[PDB]
DNA sequence: GGGAATCTCTTCCAGCACACAT
RNA sequence: AUGUGUGCU
DNA sequence: AAGAGATTCCC
């Protein structure tokens, strides 16, 4: 099993839809920094070692618990596509 | 008419190609300027583009997700 | 009719050194060559004189030689001098046969980050999971490795990381622990020997695990139909984010736990788990 | 121009199979052992097909990425890798016309109906 | 257990079925090995009545021969009743082979195997202890003597070599098709390839009525459609026009779950409707592709076919697969 | 140790030697035994004298022939890329029409292989072995017709291929049709080319059926003495009407076309016994003064009618009835060979005549060293049918030569027709096993020969058969032929006997093929024994009437893989077969004659012969077998001991005492254990480790070969030129490495460089082990072949000692296969009231799915086995049973039991608990008291069991007992791959490469499709190029995850721009076209 | 102008292995 | 790099 | 190699 499955296929009209978000949302997660995160105080993803996990092992796993909450929106057009990709590096290192 | 009978004469040249004979599906379809209409699966590996279905489906490949702390700043140049 | 004739690119036509100095050229610039024999002995040839015989024949030899660039095989079958009577790989060859241009990806294709062995049934360990060998989960995920050993004190750099796991004994602590860092939630991908319905192929967790067998999880082996008794099974790792994500979603074993055919569990209790289950629940 | 979306296949006119082309193969010449670099403007000839090195180019006037899509004023290479070198086609004109082989040997003659 | 899974899968969830499922998967092997079930050459129990199914039999071919010998049935007739008293008699004793331990063996080691899901058949129990029956001799006939005897006791030389005549067939039978598994799945691939479900709904209202009466059992008698037939005709579709049949009135355009066809064929029962208006492919108006609504239900679970799905390849496969076994 | 033998059905003659098939045949197959002017025409020594006398000046002739001294030794051709071939003599003269007789006898005119004493022939460097062939026998046979179940047609086959395929049917009409080739015309024609009369073809056909007005007839058509050739020739041969004809005579006649098999034997024989009357000459030729003269056709019409009419004698033949056909043994194959060979050279002299210069011409003119060199060359190496020796163990090579195959040189098994023709036929009881046939696709196209079967020179297979007097059974045992055996009625083995007088008023018989219950009167033969039905293999598997046939196939089919164990037992259940199996298979060393020890080494036996001699034996350690196995030979005898001839002196690969060692004995407790039993998984005792019970020892040979090119000369030295001393550390010889070190994957193995980069060789990523032997043919060498270009050879034997890992594969002779899932260490495993532990835990829910109840019994036996300390022999069907096995339990109880209630302990709780479960259960009797109800358990080989990892008894008893079970060759570390990223090639960029990485592995249509019905697009085109064609990307991918960062996609797809360019390669133009149909750039 | 016969071209199947051969 | 053969799945 | 389709020849 997986973080709570069912409410992300639930959460999507097809199923693919959720496997894009997740990835994209991974993608620019690991691109733009791994801080612009929407969970980052208490409630996050952490590992076994040390609990190290708040840095940058998994892409996914941040995804997946990320839309859980009502922090992030998908859709078709939303923002215009350079723009988005600029101020994505900008406002981030 | 039957299955392989039916896909003996898909309209994408692209499919035909491989399978049926290369030198007239390719001569044949040359002579009619035959758009390939990438869509088949088969039609579109063999060049390498992602599969026109799934996590490539155009109902969804074209799908982006952002934060409102961007959401913000996309929001006020708008 | 082609008054110019396009020549392919380079590369395409290797011209390389393979070992000891042996040269391998692909056929076509053997194929070219003539070409440009005739060619050229046929535009030089009507500036000095013009005898018919001479010129015709030359016109005859253009027309043939071209033909053997575009399709070899449709005339005699033109052949290096006797060493090797086969025909030289033509254009056309180059696509329409079974190692083409069109039957090429979708048959073929060999995989890099792979391997595959003996499965053996995985007792401690759930759906979401499965057993797969120390050196294979090093190997397979090299360069992840490397650059974890590079974020931490196991490696100075990148390069003495790759020399750290050079020799078989240099495998420590640091090194395990550092493997076990780079998977987490990533999955891989396990592949049965005849690949039938769509669930012949399930992706499931990494665990490192003793032995040199892949240890496999008992409720999705009749899916790809597999017992333990010899089978081997192949192992992937998707590597792009995307391909991961889309893999621990969709390709999921515990997430795929019914059959596209029909409305029927096919990861239903299956020999050992139903006997169990059956002696307790019954009366005397 | 940014989403190749179908693909169509078509004869070619004498004009659109020299587009393609960069340059003609007037020699039959490939590479000599000595020296590993291309011959005399046949079948590797950087100027038109590409340069055989990296971003490097022939002599050694313009050797870096700075001047990404420059051509050097002595002789001609613009320069991206080994990559530009197999992509690029050249081509061959005949003295006399000949036909394709394909559209003549065929089961139905393309020609010959 | 598996319909269990089944119910617990659409009501607690997918992530939910998966926990459960290991759980079984562990709990049912920890008591598999308490249990202390095992096979011992005494746990193949031969049913009591044995000699007499025999006895019982012999003295009836020994009648039947003579009839034969005066001459008042043909070759044809009594190799046929030959047929008709071994068919009999190997039935039968196979009762006494699965009723003995039903009886006085309730848990037996061999029958509580073959009896859940464990590994076991019915007829393959039948020949542990009790008799196999005629084998098929090299040609499509079979051989009037049957193998009289048992694996648990001595099966006798003579009736192996009769034997291996079949046994020799069954290798044949999937060893060859062992290589067809890559033929059919391929042919059908080739056409299908170009079919996915890229589209929420299509402007038609095309239909097709699924029939639950067979007429062609008997000669021309129509009655009840076979219990799994109908559910693989119903199962996850879309309807084209509301139809109220038991109380409830099913929607419009409504995906059927399984109960759905459940109380649809006990109100057929009674004799409600005959058939079904259904949404289906073959109506399909999206040219190179389907429709969410026309194919169904299918996504690896219960829940409306994701947009965007390789139906095609899918459906292929799921030809393929089975076909080997035929 | 000891033995209990159970078997009462009184062998009468002891089995073949089981390589006969192979040896007997290749012995007759040549004159090279007896002199050349002795007997044995057949043979080489035939197919001379059929192309011999070459007639046209030129008259060839048989002048005796001899050859037999080899090159090189058995071991020597074995080392050194050779044959155990012979230098091909023969003497040879010539003979002009006019006067002059000139001769020159020997002409290396080619080689030929011979054979070793166990049945192979080293060929190329590299133990192979030619199999036996099935096949219809050529003669006249009588099958029904196709359309028409009302009439039938006739059937004359005649090999080789080159040789008509003659057909007579007797067209609806009433016409009868002579087919020859394939066309048909009247066959009265041809009756009249032979003379015959309209009265006295009237009189022989007239005999019965009216049927002979369909052909006697032709009045205006046949009344003509010679005109018939004249005629036919028009008719059949579109040309000249003068002699063409009168030549083609002989070609329907003899010599040429027709089978040249003797007169006397295959033709002759099958003809007779079967059909028709006479042959006169080896096939249908008899011209005295030009004139013809027939036998086979007139009484192949009469037959003919015979059957399509009333009843002459029921006359129906079977295609397949095995005394149709006939089995080409190796000699006949050799020998076949050889005529083909002769043919072509004398064609090349019917073509050297017209190249003469006068007149002699006998030696250097004539006869060439081509075809015959083509001949046996091509065949020993190219052919389907000899194959690499399957020499995992010992019992495997036997089997291998003791096999019959289908498929052969095409003429008589294709590879498109089967189901039908591989059933187990009537015929093939006593003759061929009907179990032994290699599951998996080719099933029924290779059978091995029964036990007692045994080929008789005409091919057909011949069983023992001990015929009796009225009542009494008779000592004498005749071998008859399929077709023979059909006309008797014979009893079964297991009929009760008084010495030799049946003792049952029904005995159990078979007539013709099926089972029939008759009196001991009619009764006329009998089976020598049970033991006849089956091939070797499935004779040594005890209790096999209570396996089922499918189970018994893999259970026969496993030992031919069962890996040569260090420390091999016997069978602690046996059939006895064994002690027959090591001696007849080659195995171990025996003595020759009576004696004493004088020298026990561990290389050698001196024996004490008393006629004053002490001949030497080699007692051999670690030869490399050609599956990779390792064969050692050690000593059984100690010094200071009278052995006997005939008796062992040492043991071989798979013996242990004379016994065939194919595994080991193994306390076996067959329960589930939590899952790691699940399906056919098996659970093991670490204790099977820590006593060394499964270890092999597996020899890998490497190699390297030193080409001298032009552009570099390669050479080998030891010199690496780069980088370090401490890879040189084991490089000890000026090149070669040391014996005794130990190489890893990766290691250095040889030194040589070539044009200086480093080339060597070194140890793959498998696994290197210790070095035994380093072989290395130089330049300077001593009569080697040695490949072109190649100026010397280093061949490295690197052994290794492999133990029973998780993985390794596991089987019975029942036949249960299993993998090795976990090795639950000594202290968790299932344990006896006793302190002993259990070694394997086997699923009882493989069992009931399978109806192999054989390991039950082995397993029941094996307790009391265990107990007494005490093996059995129990064969076939006539071995123990249940009152016996439950004996002897009650027996070995007596001493498990015994020893506790005396040593002063008596029933443990827990013991307690689990009897009186097991009284809920039904097992033991309610009353007894619990020293009886272990009794009574330990009788049903069922016992109590504690957890071992609890304490807590196991809730109801189970069946424990010692099994044999054998470790298959297989293993893990022979199928072991794991590679992310290493080399590629320079032809194709797919990846796959041995030096620090495996090889990539295959992604088919059937996973593509598996992925794209997934949907999986992004893992699907990353898959078929990111990580195997598309180089533009690899190193991009191999870059980011370096670095740390996402792999990047491929942008444009770099299969798609490569076909743009391969496209555009012509006249034909790729448009890619936008959305709204635009140009898009791609590059 | 149609029908039949003959010749030529194309299809040619699930996975890994180990072999050898060309 | 292709064919033959066998082994396992 | 076997089967299918196309081409050519004869009626
Ligand atoms: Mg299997
Ligand atoms: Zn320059
Ligand atoms: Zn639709």
């Amino acid at each position: 099993a997986e973080p709570g499955i069912d409410k992300l296929f639930g959460m999507v009209d097809s199923k693919y839809r959720l496997t894009v978000v997740v990835a994209k949302r991974a993608q620019q997660l690991l691109r733009h920094g791994f801080k612009n995160t929407v969970l980052e105080p208490e409630e996050r993803p952490k590992m076994q070692t040390l609990e190290g996990l708040f840095d940058d092992p998994n892409a996914v796993t941040w995804a997946m618990k990320e839309l859980l909450t009502g922090r992030l929106v998908f859709g078709e057009n939303l923002v215009p596509e350079d723009r988005l990709q600029k101020e994505m590096e900008r406002l981030y290192p | 008419m039957g299955v392989t009978k039916s896909a003996l004469s898909t309209k994408s040249w692209l499919s035909a190609a491989s399978f049926q004979n290369t030198t007239h599906v390719l001569t044949e379809a040359a002579i009619a300027g035959k758009k390939d209409e990438l869509i088949g699966l088969k039609e579109n590996v063999i060049l390498g583009r992602l599969i026109p279905a799934g996590t490539g489906s155009d109902f969804v490949r074209f799908t982006q997700v952002v934060d409102q702390k961007t959401l913000k700043a996309i929001e006020e140049a708008r | 009719i082609l008054e110019a004739v396009p020549v392919l690119p380079p590369d395409l036509r290797p011209m390389v050194q393979v070992d000891g100095g042996r040269f391998a050229t692909s056929d076509l610039n053997d194929l070219y060559r003539r070409l440009i024999n005739r060619n050229n002995r046929l535009k030089k040839l009507l500036a000095q004189g013009a005898p018919e015989i001479i010129i015709r024949n030359e016109k005859r030899m253009l027309q043939e030689a071209v033909d053997a660039l575009l399709d070899n095989g449709r005339r005699g079958a033109p052949v290096t001098n006797p060493g090797s009577d086969r025909p030289l790989r033509s254009l056309t060859d180059i696509l329409s046969g079974k190692q083409g241009r069109f039957r090429q990806n979708l048959l073929g294709k060999r995989v890099d980050y792979s391997g595959r062995s003996v499965i053996v049934v995985g007792p401690q360990l759930k759906l979401h999971q499965c057993g797969l060998p120390k050196r294979m989960a090093l190997e397979l995920f090299k360069p992840f490795l490397l650059k974890k050993m590079e974020e931490k004190g196991i490696a100075p750099n990148v390069k003495a990381a790759r020399r750290m796991l050079e020799r078989q004994r240099d495998i420590k602590d640091e090194v395990w622990d550092a493997l076990e860092e780079v998977i987490h939630g990533k999955v891989v991908l396990l592949n049965r020997a005849p690949t039938l319905h769509r669930l012949g192929i399930q992706a499931f967790q990494p665990v490192l695990v003793e032995g040199q067998s892949i240890q496999l999880h008992p409720l999705v082996c009749e899916a790809f139909n597999a017992d333990f008794d010899g089978d081997q099974m192949a192992v992937h790792v998707p590597l792009s984010s995307f391909a991961q994500a889309e893999a621990r979603i969709q390709m999921l074993s515990a997430h795929n736990l019914l059959s596209p055919a029909s409305g029927e569990p096919l990861a239903k209790p299956s020999r050992d788990i139903i006997l169990g289950l059956y002696y307790i629940t019954q009366v005397r | 121009k940014k989403e190749v979306r179908k693909v169509r296949i078509a004869l070619a006119s004498p004009e659109k199979i020299r587009s393609w082309s960069y340059g003609e193969v007037e020699k039959p010449e490939t590479i000599n052992y000595r020296t590993l670099k291309p011959e005399r403007d046949g079948l590797f000839d950087e100027r038109i097909f590409g340069p055989i090195k990296d971003y490097e180019c022939a002599c050694g006037k313009y050797k870096r990425q700075r001047f990404e899509g420059k051509v050097c004023e002595r002789c001609g290479v613009e320069v991206t890798k080994s990559i530009v070198r197999r992509y690029r086609m050249g081509h061959i004109e005949l003295a006399t016309p000949a036909a394709h082989i394909w559209f003549v040997k065929d089961v139905p003659s393309k020609i010959g109906t | 257990l598996k319909d269990l899974v089944y119910q617990a899968f659409l009501r607690l969830g997918m992530e939910k079925t998966a926990r459960l499922l290991d759980a079984l998967k562990y709990y049912g092997f920890t008591f598999s090995t308490t249990s202390g079930i095992t096979i011992g050459i005494d746990d193949a129990v031969i049913p009591e009545e044995k000699k007499q199914y025999l006895e019982e039999a012999d003295r009836k071919l020994l009648q039947i021969e003579q009839a034969y010998e005066m001459g008042f049935l043909t070759d044809r007739e009594r190799y046929d009743q030959i047929l008709q008293l071994w068919t009999e008699t190997t039935e039968k004793v196979t009762q006494a082979v699965f009723k003995n331990f039903e009886e006085n063996y309730p848990f037996n080691p061999l029958y509580v195997m073959a009896q859940s899901g464990a590994r076991g058949n019915p007829q393959q129990i039948r020949q542990l202890c009790g008799l196999r029956g005629l084998m098929q001799k090299p040609s499509g006939e079979t051989f009037e003597v049957p193998v009289r005897s048992s694996f648990r006791e001595g099966l006798t030389v003579l009736e192996y070599f009769i034997s291996s005549h079949g046994a020799r067939k069954g290798g044949a039978d999937t060893a060859l098709r062992t290589a067809d598994s890559g033929y059919l799945t391929r042919k059908l691939v080739d056409v299908t390839h170009e079919i996915v479900v890229r589209e929420a709904d299509c402007g038609t209202t095309n239909y097709i009525s699924v029939p639950l009466f067979q007429p062609d059992e008997v000669t021309r008698s129509l009655r009840l459609r076979k219990r799994a037939d109908i559910e693989a005709g119903l199962y996850g579709r879309v309807l084209a026009r509301e139809v109220e049949v038991l109380g409830v009135r099913l929607e419009e355009g409504r995906y059927l779950s399984m109960d759905d066809v459940h109380l649809l064929i006990k109100a057929a029962e009674a004799g409600e409707i005959q058939e079904v208006p259904v949404r289906s492919p073959l109506t399909c108006q999206t040219r190179y592709g389907v429709c969410q609504k026309c194919y169904g239900y299918d996504l690896s679970m219960a829940r409306p076919v994701s947009i965007g799905e390789a139906v095609g390849i899918v459906a292929a496969q799921s030809i393929g697969e089975p076909g080997t076994q035929l | 140790m000891e033995i209990k033998r159970f078997g009462r059905i009184r062998e009468v003659i002891p089995l073949p030697p089981l390589t006969e098939i192979q040896v007997e045949s290749y012995r007759r197959a040549l004159q090279a035994d007896v002199p050349p002017e002795k007997r044995e025409n057949v043979g080489i020594q035939a197919a001379f004298r059929e192309t011999f006398p070459i007639e046209e000046g030129l008259v060839l002739d048989f002048l005796e022939y001899r050859l037999g001294e080899p090159p090189f030794p058995q071991d020597e051709c074995r080392e050194k890329d050779l044959t155990y071939q012979a230098p091909l003599y023969a003497r040879l003269q010539l003979i002009h029409k006019d006067t002059g007789l000139i001769k020159e006898d020997e002409v290396f005119l080619g080689h030929i292989p011979l054979m070793t004493e166990d049945g192979s022939f080293i060929i190329n460097g590299a133990d192979r072995v030619i199999v036996s062939q099935i096949h219809r026998s050529p003669g006249v046979y009588f099958t029904p017709d196709p359309a028409r179940p009302g009439r039938y047609i006739a059937s004359i086959i005649p090999l080789p291929k080159r040789g008509p395929w003659i057909d007579l049917e007797v067209e609806p009409n009433g016409v009868v049709s002579m087919k020859v080739n394939k066309r048909k015309f009247p066959l009265v024609l041809l009756l009249r080319v032979l003379g015959y009369d309209q009265e006295t073809l009237a009189r022989e056909l007239g005999a019965y059926g009216e049927l002979v007005q369909g052909l006697m007839d032709e009045s205006v058509f046949a009344m003509r003495p010679e005109e018939a050739l004249i005629r036919l020739f028009t008719l059949l041969r579109p040309g000249d009407p003068p002699k063409r004809d009168k030549a083609v005579a002989y070609v329907y006649g003899l010599i040429a076309d027709p089978r040249r098999y003797d007169l006397g034997e295959a033709g002759r024989y099958k003809a007779e016994e079967k059909l028709g009357i006479r042959l006169s000459g080896r096939t249908l030729a008899r011209f005295e003064d030009g004139e013809f003269k027939d036998e086979v056709f007139l009484p192949t019409l009469r037959y003919l009618f015979a059957l399509t009419a009333g009843v002459p004698g029921h006359e129906v033949d079977d295609i397949d009835h095995l005394g149709n056909r006939r089995i080409r043994t190796v000699g006949e194959l050799m020998t076949d060979q050889f005529r083909v060979g002769l043919a072509r050279l004398a064609r090349g002299v019917r073509e050297r005549m017209l190249m003469g210069s006068e007149d002699s011409l006998t030696p250097a003119k004539l006869v060439n060293s081509r075809p015959l060199e083509a001949a046996i060359r091509e065949f020993f190496s190219r052919s389907q049918l000899s194959q690499f020796k399957d020499e995992t163990n010992p019992l495997s090579s036997l089997r291998h030569k003791r096999r019959i195959s289908a498929l052969g040189p095409g003429g008589l098994t294709r590879e498109r027709a089967g189901f039908d023709v591989r059933d187990v036929h009537r015929t093939h009881y006593g003759r061929i096993c009907p179990v032994e046939t290699p599951e998996g696709a080719n099933i029924g196209l290779i059978t091995s020969l029964a036990a007692y079967a045994r080929v008789d020179e005409l091919g057909f297979i011949r069983t023992p058969y001990r015929r009796v007097v009225g009542g009494v059974v008779t000592d004498e045992v005749v071998y008859m032929t399929a077709t023979e055996e059909d006309r008797y009625t014979i009893a079964q083995a297991n009929t009760p006997l008084e010495g030799n007088r049946i003792a049952a008023e029904r005995v159990v018989a078979r007539r013709k093929g099926e089972p029939v219950i008759v009196s001991p009167e009619e009764v006329e033969f009998m089976d020598v024994s049970p033991k006849q039905v089956f091939s070797v293999n499935t004779n040594l598997i005890p209790f096999l009437e209570h396996d089922d046939a499918n189970r018994a196939l893999m259970g026969s089919n496993m030992q031919t893989q069962a890996v040569p164990l260090i420390r091999a037992q016997a069978p602690v259940v046996m059939t006895g077969l064994e002690e027959r199996v090591v001696r007849d298979s080659l195995a171990a060393l025996y003595a020759e004659e009576d004696g004493e020890v004088a020298k026990v080494d561990g290389n050698r036996i001196v024996v004490r012969y008393e006629d004053g001699r002490l001949v030497e034996y080699p007692l051999r350690r670690f030869y490399r077998s050609n599956q990779g196995t390792a064969l050692d030979q050690r000593p059984r005898v100690v010094v200071g001991q009278r052995v006997r001839k005939g008796d062992l002196l040492a043991d071989g690969p798979a013996s242990e005492n004379g016994f065939l060692a194919l595994g080991q004995n193994v306390l076996v407790a067959i329960m589930p254990f939590d899952g790691y039993n699940f399906e056919d998984a098996i659970v093991i005792s670490e204790e099977l480790l820590k006593r060394d019970f499964y270890t092999s020892i597996h020899i890998e040979r490497y190699e390297i070969e030193a080409r001298d090119t032009k552009l570099g000369p390669e050479r080998i030295t030891r010199d690496i030129p780069h980088l370090s001393e401490a890879a040189l550390r084991d490089l000890d010889e000026e090149g070669v490495v040391r014996i005794g070190a130990e190489v890893k994957p990766g290691d250095i193995l040889v030194g040589r460089t070539s044009f200086v980069k480093d080339t060597s060789l070194r140890v793959p990523p498998g696994e290197g082990g210790i070095v035994v032997r380093t072989v290395r043919l130089r330049r300077g060498d001593p009569g080697v072949e040695l490949k072109p270009g190649v100026r010397e050879v280093v061949r490295v034997y690197v052994a290794q000692k492999r133990k029973l890992q998780v993985g390794d594969k596991l089987a019975n002779r029942h036949g249960n296969k299993g993998v090795v899932a976990k090795i639950l260490p000594v202290e968790d495993m299932p344990h006896l009231p006793d302190g002993t532990p259990v070694d394997v835990i086997l699923n009882p829910l493989g069992v009931p799915s399978r109806m192999n109840l054989g390991q039950i019994l082995e397993t029941h036996l094996g307790l009391a086995g265990y107990f007494l300390g005490q093996r059995y022999i129990s064969p076939i069907f006539d071995g123990a049973k249940e009152p016996e096995i439950k004996e002897l339990l009650a027996q070995a109880f007596e001493v498990y039991f015994g020893k506790r209630k005396g040593e002063g302990f008596g029933v443990d709780k827990r013991e307690v608990e689990v009897l009186r479960r097991a009284e809920k259960l039904g097992l033991v009797t309610p009353g007894k008291t619990p020293e009886e109800q272990l009794k009574e358990l330990f009788l049903q080989g069922k016992v109590v069991l504690y957890d071992g990892r609890t304490g807590e008894p196991i809730e109801g008893p189970i069946v424990v007992g010692q099994m044999f079970i054998m470790k298959l060759y297989h293993m893990v570390e022979d199928k072991m791959h794991a590679r992310s990223t290493g080399p590629y090639s320079l032809i194709t960029q797919q990846p796959l490469g041995g030096k620090a990485q495996f090889g990539g592995q295959r992604f088919g249509e059937m996973e593509v499709w598996a992925l794209e019905a997934y949907g999986a697009a992004h893992t699907l085109q990353e898959m078929l190029t990111l990580k195997s064609d598309d180089i533009e990307g690899r190193n991009a991918a191999y870059e980011a995850i370096i670095k740390g960062e996402d792999v990047p996609e491929p942008s444009v797809p770099e299969s798609f721009r490569v076909l743009v360019k391969e496209l555009q390669a012509l006249a034909l133009d790729v448009q890619t076209l936008d959305e709204k149909d635009n140009p898009v750039d791609i590059f």
